[PDB]
C-alpha cells in the first residue's frame, strides 16, 4: 500500500508531467524559501559572492582604463586609491558593499564614473541586502517546525461514548505557548465509486467532530481527545471490526491549524490513521492529574489505551438494534 | 613575479593607458571578458531559479517540444565556436610560455568564453524546450555584446600591422564570423516567432506528432548534439535494464516514417512504364534527397579518417626532432605571436588537435550509418506496401497458376526486399569506398614514395581476390543446401513422428543412414570451410604482407634514405585504416550485384 | 549467460582446443613485437643487428605463416566438433524415450537437430574465431600504451570499467530487441503467406481495406524493432568511440610528457599512438 | 462580450470619476508597495540618491561658510577634513549615510552645526534605510505571485453525481508545500433584475459548495474537485444546456484563500468560468494513482474530460422528472 499522510504529517504525493514551467519562473520568492537548507546557504553565500565579484571587475577595470594599475611616476589623483591588482579591488568591493570601510582603498573626486559606480553599487548592495536577510529569517521562521511539537497518537480508537460510536483520537502540545485560534478538520481517504461510475483515487470526505457549538475550534493546552460521533450520515456508518486490517483502503486524516503564539504564523499539524492503526475494542486512558495546585499532565501514558466491553456490530446494526 | 593579468615586464609598462585605452592591447582583452561574465551572471540565477530550484517530488517534464528557427545552424555555429575558443586557448598558451611572466590575457579571456559559450547552448536548450522565447534576449545581448568586443580588437590588429600571418589575427577573425553570424540568428528567430517588438505573437504552431501518441523513438525530435550522440535512448536502455521491453515501450512509429507516409510518397514519384529502370528513377527521387546526407557524413568521416595519420606524422617529426628551441619570432606590442606553421609545430597542439578531429570524425561515420538505416528501411516498409498491393486489388485478371508461384512471392518479401535494404545500408558505403582509397594512396605516395606505391597496389589487387573467393563461398553454399536439403528431408520423415515412431522400433535402422546423409553433406561443409578459411588468411595476414612489401622495398628498388618513425608510423596507420575499407568493398560488390538481381527479379514480378 | 559455456570443451577435447590457444596467443604476441621492433629500427634507424634489418622481416615473415597456419588450425577443429556434435545428438535421438518424445511437441528437437546444428557448423567457428583475436588484440593494444608509457595505466583502468558497464547495458537491452525483431518477423511474411492464398475469397467477400492496412500494423511493429535495434547499436558505438577517442588523448599527452621529461621514448612513443 | 474575472486571476475592472484624491494621499505606504517594479526600482534609487544629494549640499554649505572650501595657507581645523569641492561634499555623504566611513572625508570637533548635521543625517538616514529595505521586501513577498502555481481546470463539468445534476471543477497545487486555511468561495456573476424593477448589473450571487460539514474550507495536497449541487435553492436550478453558448450573461467565479505555509502570508487565486467554458456532458478523468509507496499526479491530463450519459435537462425538470 502507499499513505496519503505519513505518521510525521509528510504528504506521500508527487507531481508528476507538469508542463507549465512558466508558473514557478514566475513565482520566484517562494522557490527562494523553499529550498533546503544546504541549497538556502549557497544562495545566500553565492548572492553576496558575486555581487561583490562582479563589481570588483568593475572597480578593477575602471582602475586599469584609468592607468591606475600602471606605478609609473605619480602626480596622478586615482579613481580609488591604494588599487594595485584585481584583489586589491576584490578587496575594495567588499568595504564598500558590506559597507566596512577601512579607508585604505578610498574613492577620490577624479572619476565621475567611478562616483557613479559607487551609487550603483550601494543601491544594489542594499536590494541584495534586504532581500537575502529578510528570506533567510522568513526560512528561519517558519511556523511547519513548531508542527513537530505537536503531538497525536499513535493509535485511533473507536468506542462507545453517550450509547453511540465514536472514532477517537488524543492531540496534545508539548510547549508551553500556546496554538491560538487552533482548529481541527478530519477527512476520511479512501476511493469512493459513484452510482454513475465516475472513481475518485482520493476521495476526502470531510467528518465533522463533537464540539457542542458546531466545531473546527478547539483550546488546546491540555490533551484533548478529538472524537468524531458515527451517525446515519457519517462516513463511518458501515464500518464494521473486521474491516480494520491492513489492506482495507481507509484512512483517516487529521489536521490541526492555528497561529502560534509565539511566532504569530500559521502552522498546520498533520497525522494519519490507516485501518490497521484504529482500535475497536479500546480506549484512552486519563493523564490528567493535581499535584499540589497545578494539573500535571503525564505525557508517557499519552497513547495508552485500556480494552473496554464494545458491541462488535457497525454503527448501521446499532441503530436496528 | 605574482599572477598578472598584463604580464609583469619592464616596471609593468604594459598596464600603461596612454595614446588611449582602446590602443593598449591588454585593455581591450580584458575588456573581452565582460560579454562572458555578463552570460554566466544572468543565466545561472535563471537556470538554478526554474530548473534547479524544485526537485524529487515536483516533476517538470516536457514530453514536447518545437525547436526555434535555425536550431540546427545554432548548434553547428557553437561547435564551431567552441573548437575555435580551444585552438585559441592553444594559441595563447604557447605564446605566454616564451615570456618570463604569465600573460593571463591571452587565454584567461578565451577560457572564460569557453565557459560562456557553453553556457549558452546549455541555457538555449532548456529554454527552447520550454518555449520561453523572451528569454532569448539575454542571448541577444550576449551575442552583440560578444560580437562588438571582438570587433574592436580584430580592428585594432589591423590597425597595429597585424596581417593574416599571425594566428591570432585569423582566431580573432572567426570569432567575428561566428559571432556575427550567431547574432543573425537570433535577430532570425524574431522575424520568425516575432515575441517582442510585433504585437502579433505568431502561433507556436506545436509539432503534429510528439504528442501523447505514445512515441518512444524520439531520434527526429532530439536536439542536434542528442541525434549525434543518442543521448535519448540512454533514459530508455538506463530501464530496460530493470525491466524486459516489450511492443507497448518499444512505442509506436513516427509519423513521417510509419509505413504508409514512406509509400506515400513512394507511389507519388510513380507517376513520372513501371520496369526497372523506371523504378530506381522513383526511389532515386524519393529516398535520394536523405540518402545523400548519409553519404556526405561518411564523406566527412573518411576526409577525417586522414587526420588521424597526419597528426600521427606531424607529431614525431616535431617530437624526434629533439632540440626544444621554442621562439615566436614575432613580437608586438611587446607580445608574442605564434605564426601558423609554428602553431601547428607542437605535440600538445596536435594531439588535442587530434582529439577533436576524432570526436567530430567517430561522430560523423555513426550519423552516416543511421540516416543510410533510416532511410533503408524506409524503403523496406514502401516496398512491401507495395508488393502487398500487387497482390490484393488492383491486381485484376491473374495470369494462372496459384498467383504466379506461392513459393517465390513468400522469399520474394523475406529474402528478397531485405537485400534492397541492404543495398541502401551500404549505399553511402560503396560510394565513399574512393575517396578514402584515392586520397590514402596519394597521401601514402607523398609520405614513403616508390614503396607506398607497391603496398597500395597489392592491397587494391587483393579486392578481385576477396570477391573471386566470394563466389566460391556463395557457390560452396549452394552446393551444400543441395545435399542439406536432402539429409533434413531425409532427417525430417520421423522426426517430427518421432513420438509414434519409435513404438515401431523401425528407427533402429532408420537412423544408421543419417551418417551417410549428412557425410554427403559434411563434404560440402569442408568445400565451404576451405573457402572460409582462404578469406581468413587473406584478410587477416594480408596487412603484414602489405608492411613487408612496402618496408624492404625502402632498399631493395628504391635506395634511399633511412626511414624515420614519422613516415614509418604514418604509411603504417594509413595502412590499418585502409586495410579494414577494404572487406567492405568486396561485401558491397556483392551486395551491389545480390540487389540487382533482386531489382530486377521484383521489377519482372511487378507485372 | 555463458556459465553453461563451461562446458562444450568436451567436443573440442584437450589437445585440439589447447592447440588454438597456443595458436592464437602466439599470433598476437608475434604481432606486438613485430611492430614493436620496427619501432626500434626506425629509432635506430636515425641513430646491434642494424645491419638492413632483416631478422625483424624474417620475424615477420613466420607470423604470417604462423597466421596462415593458425587460419586453419582453429577452421578444422571446428569441422570435427561439428561432426562430434552431430554424432553426439544422432545416437541420443535414437535412444530417445518414445513417451518422452510424445510428451514433449517434437518440433523443437526438429529444429534444434537442423536449425541449431546448421548455424554450429557454418558460423560458431568463425564467429569465435574473430571474437578471440578481438579480445586479444584489445588487451595486447592494452599493453604496448603500457610499454610506451606506464604512466597511462593509471586511468585505463577505471575507463575499461565504464566499458564494462555500457557493454553490460548493451547486450540485455539489444538481446530482447534481438527478440522483438525474431518476434514481428514471423506475422508479416506468415501474413504474406494468408496473402498468396484465399486471396479471391478476400477480394470478393471483403473490400481487402482491413487486410491490406492489418499488414500495416505488422510493417511499423517490424519497422519500429529495425530502429530501435539500429539505435541500440549506434548508441553503443558513438559511447565506444569517445571511450577510444579519449583514451589516445591521455595515452598521447603522457607519451609526450615523458619525451619533455627527459625520459626519452624518441620514435617508440609514435609506435603506441598507432 | 467582457470578463469579469481573466482566467488568470486578473480583475477586468476600471474604477472611473473618483473625486476623492485626499483618500489616496492620506494612504502613502499602501500606494508605495503597490507600484510597479520599475516605478519601486526608481523610488527606491531616488530615496536614497536624493537623501544623499541634499545632506551633500548642507555638507557642502556649511564648508563653504566656514571657508574650508578656500585653498588659502592652514593652521585651520575644517569641520569635515579633506572637504574641497562638491564631489567631496557628496562623497562624504554617502560614506556617513550608508555608513561606510573611509576616513579620508572625517567630522571634527570644531563646528557644533556639522555635529549637528551628523546626528540628523544618521537619524533621518535611519528612517529612510528602514522604511524603504522594509518596503522593497513586502513587494518581493508577496503572496499573489503564489497564486501562481495554484492551477484550475480550463473547462467546468455539470454532470450527474448521486441523481443530481452538480456543477464541478478542479483545483490542483503544483507547490510541493502547503496552503494553510484553504477556504473555497464560489460565486454566480450576472445581471439579475427583482420583480421591484431593480438591476444590478453584477449581482454575485454566492453558491455553496458540497463539503459535507457546511463548506469554505479543503485540505488542497492532491488535485480536488470542488462541485457544487444543483438544487431548489440554488441559481443554476433553471440552467439548460442550451444557455451554455458564448452569449449567455452566465459567469461562475472560485476564489481559493489560504495561508502560504511557505511564508506565512495570506494569498488568493481566482478564476471564472464563462457559459461557453462549462461543459454539460463531460466528466473529469482519475489523475491520481499510487506507483510503489507514493501516489503520483499525473498533471498532463488536468483538465482532460471524458463524456458520459446526462440528462438534457434543467434540475428543475430532473426533479418534476
Ligand atoms: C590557520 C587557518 C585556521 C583555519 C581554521 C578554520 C576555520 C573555519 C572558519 C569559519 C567557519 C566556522 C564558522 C562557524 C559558523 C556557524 C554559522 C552560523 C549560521 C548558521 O546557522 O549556519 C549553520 C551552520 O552551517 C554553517 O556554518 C554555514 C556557514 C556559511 C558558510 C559560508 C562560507 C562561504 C564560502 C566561501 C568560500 C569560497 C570563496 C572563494 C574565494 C575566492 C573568490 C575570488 C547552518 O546549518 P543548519 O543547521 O541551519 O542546516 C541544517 C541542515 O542544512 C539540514 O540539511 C536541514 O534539514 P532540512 O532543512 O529539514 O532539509 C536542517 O533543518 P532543521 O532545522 O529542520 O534540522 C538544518 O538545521
Ligand atoms: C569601464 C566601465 C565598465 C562598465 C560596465 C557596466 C557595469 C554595469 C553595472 C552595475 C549593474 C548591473 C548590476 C547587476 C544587478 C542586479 C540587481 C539585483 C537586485 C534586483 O533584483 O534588481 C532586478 C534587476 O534590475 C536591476 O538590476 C536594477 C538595479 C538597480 C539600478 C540602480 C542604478 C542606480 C541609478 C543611479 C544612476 C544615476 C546617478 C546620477 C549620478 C550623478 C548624481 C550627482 C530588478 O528586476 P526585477 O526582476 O525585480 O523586475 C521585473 C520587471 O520590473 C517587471 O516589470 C515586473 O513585472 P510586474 O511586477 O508584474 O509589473 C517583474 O515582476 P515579476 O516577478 O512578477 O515577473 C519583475 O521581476
Ligand atoms: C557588466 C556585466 C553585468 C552582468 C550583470 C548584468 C546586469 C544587467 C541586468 C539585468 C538585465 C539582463 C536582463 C535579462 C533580460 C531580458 C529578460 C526578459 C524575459 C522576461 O520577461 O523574463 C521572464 C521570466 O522571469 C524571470 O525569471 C526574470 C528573473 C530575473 C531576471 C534577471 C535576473 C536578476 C539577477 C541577475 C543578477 C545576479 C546578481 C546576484 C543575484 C541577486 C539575487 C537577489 C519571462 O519568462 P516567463 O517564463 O515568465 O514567460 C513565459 C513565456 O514568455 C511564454 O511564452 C508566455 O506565455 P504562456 O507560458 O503560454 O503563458 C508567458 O509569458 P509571461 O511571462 O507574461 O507570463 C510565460 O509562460
Ligand atoms: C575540448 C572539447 C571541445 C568541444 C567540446 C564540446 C562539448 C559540448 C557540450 C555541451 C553540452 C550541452 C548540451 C545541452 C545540455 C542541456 O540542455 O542540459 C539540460 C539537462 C536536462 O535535460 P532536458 O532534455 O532538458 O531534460 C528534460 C526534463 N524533463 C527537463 O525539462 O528538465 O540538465 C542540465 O541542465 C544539465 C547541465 C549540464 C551542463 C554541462 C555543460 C558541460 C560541462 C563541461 C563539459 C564540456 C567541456 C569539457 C572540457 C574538456
Ligand atoms: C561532439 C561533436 C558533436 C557533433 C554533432 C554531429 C551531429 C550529427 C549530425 C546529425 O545527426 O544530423 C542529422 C540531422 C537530422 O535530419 P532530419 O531527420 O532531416 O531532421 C531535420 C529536419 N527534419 C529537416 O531536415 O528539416 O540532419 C540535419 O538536420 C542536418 C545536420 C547537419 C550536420 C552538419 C555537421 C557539421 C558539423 C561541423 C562541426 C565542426 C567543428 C566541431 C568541433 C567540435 C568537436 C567536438
Ligand atoms: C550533459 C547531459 C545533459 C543532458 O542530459 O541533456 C539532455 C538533452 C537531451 O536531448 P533533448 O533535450 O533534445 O531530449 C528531449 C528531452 N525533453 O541534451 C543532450 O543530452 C545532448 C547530448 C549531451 C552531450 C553528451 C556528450 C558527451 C557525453
Ligand atoms: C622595456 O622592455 C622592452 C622589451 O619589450 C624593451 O624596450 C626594454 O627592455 C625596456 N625599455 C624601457 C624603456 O624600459
Ligand atoms: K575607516
Ligand atoms: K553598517
Ligand atoms: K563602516
Ligand atoms: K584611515
Amino acid at each position: 500500500r502507499a499513505r496519503f499522510v505519513s505518521k510525521k504529517g509528510n504528504c506521500n504525493v508527487a507531481h508528476k508531467n507538469i508542463r507549465e514551467r512558466g508558473r514557478f519562473l514566475q513565482d520566484v520568492f517562494t522557490t527562494l524559501v523553499d529550498l533546503k537548507w544546504p541549497h538556502t546557504l549557497l544562495i545566500f553565500t553565492m548572492s553576496f559572492l558575486c555581487s561583490w565579484l562582479l563589481f570588483a571587475m568593475v572597480w578593477w577595470l575602471i582602475a586599469f582604463a584609468h592607468g591606475d594599475l600602471a606605478p609609473g611616476e605619480g602626480t596622478n589623483v586615482p579613481c580609488v586609491t591604494s588599487i594595485h591588482s584585481f584583489s586589491s579591488a576584490f578587496l575594495f568591493s567588499i568595504e564598500v558593499q558590506v559597507t566596512i570601510g577601512f579607508g585604505g582603498r578610498m574613492v577620490t573626486e577624479e572619476c565621475p564614473l567611478a562616483i557613479l559606480i559607487l551609487i550603483v553599487q550601494n543601491i544594489v548592495g542594499l536590494m541584495i541586502n534586504a532581500i537575502m536577510l529578510g528570506c533567510i529569517f522568513m526560512k528561519t521562521a517558519q511556523a511547519h517546525r513548531r508542527a513537530e511539537t505537536l503531538i497525536f497518537s499513535k493509535h485511533a480508537v473507536i468506542t462507545l461514548r453517550h450509547g453511540r460510536l465514536c472514532f477517537m483520537l488524543r492531540v496534545g502540545d508539548l510547549r508551553k505557548s500556546m496554538i491560538i485560534s487552533a482548529t481541527i478538520h478530519m477527512q476520511v481517504v479512501r476511493k469512493t465509486t459513484s452510482p454513475e461510475g465516475e472513481v475518485v483515487p482520493l476521495h476526502q470526505v470531510d467528518i465533522p467532530m463533537e464540539n457542542g457549538v458546531g466545531g473546527n475550534s478547539i483550546f488546546l493546552v491540555a490533551p484533548l481527545i478529538i472524537y468524531h460521533v458515527i451517525d446515519s450520515n457519517s462516513p463511518l456508518y458501515d464500518l464494521a471490526p473486521s474491516d480494520l486490517h491492513h489492506h482495507q483502503d481507509l484512512e483517516i486524516i487529521v489536521i490541526l491549524e492555528g497561529v502560534v503564539e509565539t511566532t504569530g504564523i500559521t502552522t498546520q499539524a498533520r497525522t494519519s490513521y490507516l485501518a490497521d492503526e484504529i482500535l475497536w475494542g479500546q480506549r484512552f486512558v486519563p493523564i490528567v492529574a493535581e499535584e499540589d495546585g497545578r494539573y500535571s499532565v503525564d505525557y508517557s501514558k499519552f497513547g495508552n489505551t485500556v480494552k473496554v466491553p464494545t458491541p462488535l456490530c457497525t454503527a448501521r446494526q446499532l441503530d436496528e438494534d | 613575479m605574482p599572477l598578472a593579468f598584463c604580464g609583469t615586464e619592464n616596471h609593468s609598462a604594459a598596464y600603461r593607458v596612454d595614446q588611449g585605452v582602446l590602443n593598449n592591447g591588454c585593455f581591450v582583452d580584458a575588456l573581452n571578458v565582460v560579454p562572458h561574465v555578463f552570460l554566466l551572471f544572468i543565466t545561472f540565477p535563471i537556470l538554478f531559479i526554474g530548473w534547479g530550484s524544485q526537485s524529487s517530488k515536483v516533476h517538470i517534464h516536457h514530453s514536447t517540444w518545437l525547436h526555434f528557427p535555425g536550431h540546427n545552424l545554432r548548434w553547428i555555429l557553437t561547435f564551431i565556436l567552441l573548437f575555435v575558443l580551444v585552438c585559441e586557448i592553444a594559441e595563447g598558451i604557447l605564446s605566454d610560455g616564451v615570456t618570463e611572466s604569465r600573460h593571463l590575457h591571452l587565454y584567461m579571456p578565451a577560457g572564460m568564453a569557453f565557459m560562456a559559450a557553453i553556457t549558452s547552448v546549455v541555457y538555449y536548450h532548456n529554454i527552447e524546450t520550454s518555449n520561453f522565447p523572451k528569454l532569448l534576449i539575454a542571448l541577444l545581448i550576449y551575442w552583440t555584446l560578444a560580437f562588438i568586443t571582438k570587433t574592436i580588437k580584430f580592428v585594432k590588429f589591423y590597425d597595429h600591422a597585424i596581417g593574416f600571418s599571425q594566428l591570432r589575427f585569423c582566431l580573432t577573425g572567426l570569432l567575428v564570423i561566428l559571432y556575427g553570424m550567431l547574432l543573425l540568428v537570433e535577430v532570425n528567430v524574431i522575424r520568425v516567432r516575432r515575441y517582442i517588438f510585433f504585437k502579433t505573437p505568431r502561433e507556436v504552431k506545436p509539432p503534429e506528432d510528439l504528442q501523447d501518441l505514445g512515441v518512444r523513438f524520439l531520434q527526429p525530435f532530439v536536439n542536434l548534439l542528442s541525434k549525434g550522440t543518442y543521448w535519448w535512448m540512454n533514459a530508455f536502455i538506463k530501464t530496460a535494464h530493470k525491466k524486459p521491453i516489450d511492443l507497448r515501450a518499444i512505442g509506436k512509429l513516427p509519423i513521417a516514417m510509419r509505413a504508409l507516409t514512406n509509400y506515400q510518397r513512394l507511389c507519388v514519384a510513380f507517376d513520372a512504364p513501371q520496369g526497372a529502370r523506371a523504378i530506381w528513377r522513383a526511389l532515386c527521387h524519393a529516398f535520394g534527397r536523405r540518402l545523400i546526407l548519409s553519404s556526405t557524413f561518411r564523406i566527412l568521416a573518411d576526409l577525417l579518417g586522414f587526420a588521424g595519420p597526419l597528426c600521427i606524422f606531424g607529431i614525431v617529426d616535431h617530437l624526434g626532432k629533439e632540440n626544444h628551441v621554442f621562439q615566436p619570432k614575432t613580437q608586438f606590442l611587446g607580445v608574442y605571436f605564434v605564426s601558423s606553421q609554428e602553431f601547428l609545430g607542437n605535440a600538445y597542439v596536435l594531439a588535442v588537435l587530434l582529439f577533436l578531429a576524432l570526436l567530430l570524425q567517430r561522430t560523423f561515420l555513426q550519423a552516416s550509418y543511421y540516416v543510410a538505416i533510416e532511410t533503408g528501411i524506409n524503403l523496406r516498409g514502401a516496398i512491401q506496401t507495395k508488393i502487398y498491393n500487387k497482390i490484393m486489388h488492383l491486381s485484376t485478371s491473374n495470369l494462372s497458376m496459384g498467383e504466379m508461384t506461392a513459393g517465390q512471392i513468400c522469399n520474394l518479401v523475406a529474402i528478397d526486399t531485405n537485400q534492397l535494404m541492404w543495398f541502401f545500408f551500404l549505399c553511402p558505403n560503396l560510394w565513399a569506398m574512393p575517396v578514402q582509397i584515392i586520397v590514402g594512396v596519394i597521401l601514402l605516395y607523398y609520405i614513403l614514395g616508390v614503396s607506398a606505391l607497391i603496398g597500395a597496389a597489392v592491397i587494391i589487387l587483393l579486392a578481385p581476390v576477396q570477391y573471386f573467393v566470394a563466389t566460391k563461398l556463395s557457390q560452396a553454399q549452394r552446393s551444400t543446401l543441395e545435399h542439406s536439403n536432402e539429409r533434413l528431408k531425409q532427417t525430417n520423415e520421423m522426426l517430427r513422428g518421432m513420438k509414434l515412431l519409435k513404438l515401431y522400433a523401425w528407427e533402429s535402422i532408420f537412423c544408421s543412414r543419417v551418417e551417410v546423409t549428412r557425410r554427403k553433406e559434411m563434404t560440402s561443409l569442408r568445400a565451404f570451410a576451405v573457402y572460409t578459411s582462404i578469406s581468413i588468411f587473406m584478410n587477416t595476414a594480408i596487412p603484414i604482407a602489405a608492411v613487408l612489401i612496402t618496408f624492404v622495398g625502402h632498399v631493395s628498388f628504391f635506395k634511399e634514405s633511412d626511414l624515420s618513425p614519422s613516415v614509418a608510423f604514418a604509411s603504417l596507420s594509413l595502412f590499418h585504416i585502409l586495410v579494414t575499407p577494404l572487406f567492405l568493398l568486396s561485401s558491397v560488390v556483392r551486395s551491389t550485384v545480390k540487389a540487382l538481381v533482386s531489382v530486377k527479379k521484383l521489377s519482372e514480378f511487378l507485372s | 549467460p555463458w556459465r553453461a559455456c563451461t562446458k562444450y570443451l568436451s567436443s573440442a577435447g584437450i589437445l585440439l582446443l589447447s592447440l588454438l590457444v597456443f595458436s592464437q596467443l602466439l599470433k598476437h604476441m608475434v604481432l606486438v613485437a613485430i611492430d614493436y621492433w620496427l619501432a626500434k629500427w626506425t629509432d635506430s634507424a636515425l641513430v646491434d643487428q642494424s645491419v638492413y634489418a632483416m631478422v625483424f622481416t624474417l620475424l615477420c615473415s613466420l607470423g604470417i605463416v604462423l597466421c596462415l597456419v593458425t587460419s586453419v588450425t582453429v577452421e578444422w577443429t571446428g569441422l570435427k566438433v561439428a561432426k562430434r556434435l552431430h554424432r553426439s545428438l544422432l545416437n541420443r535421438i535414437i535412444l530417445a524415450p518414445m513417451r518422452f518424445f510424445e510428451t514433449t511437441p517434437l518440433g523443437s528437437i526438429l529444429n534444434r537437430f537442423s536449425s541449431d546444428c546448421n548455424t554450429i557448423d557454418q558460423h560458431i567457428p568463425s564467429t569465435l574465431e574473430c571474437l578471440s583475436r578481438s579480445t586479444l588484440l584489445c588487451v595486447s593494444a592494452l599493453t604496448v600504451i603500457s610499454y610506451v608509457t606506464p604512466v597511462f595505466l593509471v586511468a585505463l583502468l577505471p575507463l575499461a570499467v565504464v566499458c564494462y558497464f555500457i557493454q553490460k547495458y548493451f547486450r540485455v537491452a539489444s538481446r530482447d530487441l534481438q527478440q522483438l525483431d525474431d518476434t514481428t518477423q514471423l506475422p508479416l511474411l506468415s501474413h504474406f503467406a494468408e496473402t498468396v492464398e484465399g486471396l479471391t475469397t478476400i477480394r470478393a467477400f471483403r473490400y481487402e481495406a482491413r487486410f491490406q492496412q492489418k499488414l500495416l500494423e505488422y510493417t511499423d511493429s517490424n519497422n519500429i524493432a529495425s530502429l530501435f535495434l539500429t539505435a541500440a547499436n549506434r548508441w553503443l558505438e558513438v559511447r565506444m568511440e569517445y571511450i577510444g577517442a579519449c583514451v589516445v588523448l591521455i595515452a598521447a599527452a603522457t607519451s609526450i610528457s615523458n619525451s619533455l621529461h627527459r625520459e626519452l621514448s624518441a620514435g617508440l612513443v609514435g609506435l603506441g599512438l598507432t
